[PDB]
């Protein structure tokens, strides 16, 4: 992963334009349906069900915002990430108990809610460029776990 | 494992898809070819890049693959059981890259289905391509 | 998936470690915590050290969990019905984890079982330390 | 990964007096037995298929000792890897064809040769340095792979 000083004008250029909040929510939304055992770290909340619902809720699109703008810092910051990453990493382990396992799975999810919302902009080309930022920051995220 | 609205969810999924089955699946194994670098590997015979009718005429007899599994999704194992005595026998084709190609059909997807792609189907379709994934997987060990 | 010599090859394994089941489960579950201090995330409540009575009280309803496995191996699904709606109602452990013990339980193991431990046998102990896996992994989607 | 000046003294200590042969052909032998669908890079050779003959087997005894001595190289090494691996993961990709998912394969293998080895004196504390090791190896000869 030494990216084209390019695949970022890109990986970057697409980035832009996730108005930042539909979109959050939807891969906050998609991962408590889909992967249903992350629910877990989530009763924290409420009414995770029926999907109507978790989508339906307001916590999550709050949630969901938090981790799409904190995506963000690491998207403009894709150098020395493990660095942006690391206070986070370092609260994500000792205060949050969260499998660094379900960081893997919202990427994944992620790389899917972009991969609707642009469609045919969405590529080949431009989805390679994405799974190699998605676990960059997954790996930023999955560090200082002791 | 699949709820009747699994069996459901994944019918209206695998019928908007229709006669371009083998035009997404096509465009789903590119893009692992893409993501992952890995799996171009069980591959070194093709001819990958934007072109390959080799990629495309095989890109048709995967989906052509999952048209008929949509269809005997009650009995998946009997359906499958030499589209899977192929992958264990011969191919040998790891467990693993199974979850990469199901994401890259996944992706594929919600793409050319946008609005019919909501996710109580993303989570049926994820279900289907997982126990396809296992049935393939099965004859190993 | 179990041939007669997969339930047999098994067979010598599970009763080599005897009434040490619990003294080795105890010793996986403790290199899991080791090797991986990402699966100590299920555990924040546990005192994790070389003391833990957490760990071997913990490490002791886990090989009472497969001594019971082994005796119940035709029927696996229904033997273990209820700690797996555990498994996956509660606990919601990631399936990803069961891979890490299975290789904690696995090498365990290895050194108590050194002459026992051939290799037709890591290899049928690998298929019931996966389906065991499968099982208690199944209830959820 | 950044291990005690000292898990060296040992992940260095206990591979010293890896009598590099009988250890190897058992990580090697082991590997075709358990994950069977390995024997695919490897018609090259022979009967591979009733295990007693797998071990019973002197090209893969041979294929063993090559594995393990370029593993040693790796040990040695062991800051950076990345570059003294570079040159086999650049041929393991445009040579070999190598799933290179049956590279983590043969660590998880190796570190139950080597837990069959010592007993007693492969631990816990020493299980967990060579699973640090192992994946370190795994994601050096993981490398350029395009
Ligand atoms: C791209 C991935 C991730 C990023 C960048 C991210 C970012 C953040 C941020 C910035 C916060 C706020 C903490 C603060 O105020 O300092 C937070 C909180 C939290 N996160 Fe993460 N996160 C990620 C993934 C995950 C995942 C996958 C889970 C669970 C499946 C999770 C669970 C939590 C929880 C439970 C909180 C606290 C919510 C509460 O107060 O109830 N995170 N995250
Ligand atoms: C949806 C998942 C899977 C399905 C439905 C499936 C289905 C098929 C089918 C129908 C064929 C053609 C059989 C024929 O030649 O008569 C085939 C061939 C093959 N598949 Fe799979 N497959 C799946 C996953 C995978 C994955 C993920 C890979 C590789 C990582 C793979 C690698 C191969 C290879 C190498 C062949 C040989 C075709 C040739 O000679 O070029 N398959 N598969
Ligand atoms: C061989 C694999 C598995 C078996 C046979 C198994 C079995 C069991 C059993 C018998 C219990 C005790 C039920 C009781 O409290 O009445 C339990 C509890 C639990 N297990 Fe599993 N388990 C397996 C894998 C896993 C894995 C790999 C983890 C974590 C990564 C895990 C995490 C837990 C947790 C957190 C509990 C709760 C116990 C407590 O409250 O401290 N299990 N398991
Ligand atoms: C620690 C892991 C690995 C190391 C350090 C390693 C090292 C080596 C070395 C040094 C060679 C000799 C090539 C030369 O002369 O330059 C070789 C060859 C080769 N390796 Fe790897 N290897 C690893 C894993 C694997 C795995 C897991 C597979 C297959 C499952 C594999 C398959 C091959 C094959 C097929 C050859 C050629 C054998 C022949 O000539 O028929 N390797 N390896």
């Amino acid at each position: 992963v030494q990216l084209s000083g390019e695949e970022k004008a890109a990986v970057l250029a697409l980035w832009d334009k996730v108005n930042e909040e539909e979109v959050g929510g939807e891969a906050l939304g998609r991962l408590l349906v889909v992967y249903p055992w992350t629910q877990r770290f989530f009763d924290s909340f409420g009414d995770l069900s029926n999907p109507g619902a978790v989508m339906g809720n307001p916590k999550v699109k709050a949630h969901g915002k938090k981790v799409l703008h904190s995506f963000g810092e690491g998207v403009h910051h894709l150098d020395n990430l493990k660095g942006t990453f690391a206070a986070l990493s370092e609260l994500h382990c000792d205060k949050l108990h969260v499998d660094p396992e379900n960081f893997r799975l919202l990427g994944n999810v992620l790389a899917l809610v972009v991969a609707r919302h642009f469609g045919k902009d969405f590529t080949p080309e431009l989805q390679a460029s994405y799974q190699k930022v998605v676990a960059g920051v997954a790996n930023a995220l999955a560090h200082k776990y002791h | 494992v699949l709820s009747a609205a699994d069996k459901t969810n994944v019918k209206a999924a695998w019928s908007k898809v229709g006669g371009h089955a083998g035009e997404y699946g096509a465009e789903a194994l590119e893009r692992m070819f893409l993501g992952f670098p890995t799996t171009k590997t069980y591959f070194p015979h093709f001819d990958l890049s934007h072109g390959s009718a080799q990629v495309k005429a095989h890109g048709k007899k995967v989906a052509d693959g999952l048209t008929l599994a949509v269809g005997h999704l009650d009995d998946l194992p009997g359906a499958l059981s030499d589209l899977s005595n192929l992958h264990a026998h011969k191919l040998r084709v790891d467990p693993v890259n199974f979850k990469l190609l199901s994401h890259c059909l996944l992706s594929t997807l919600a793409v050319h289905l946008p609005n019919d792609f909501t996710p109580a189907v993303h989570a049926s379709l994820d279900k289907f391509l997982s126990s396809v994934s296992t049935v393939l997987t099965s004859k190993y060990r």
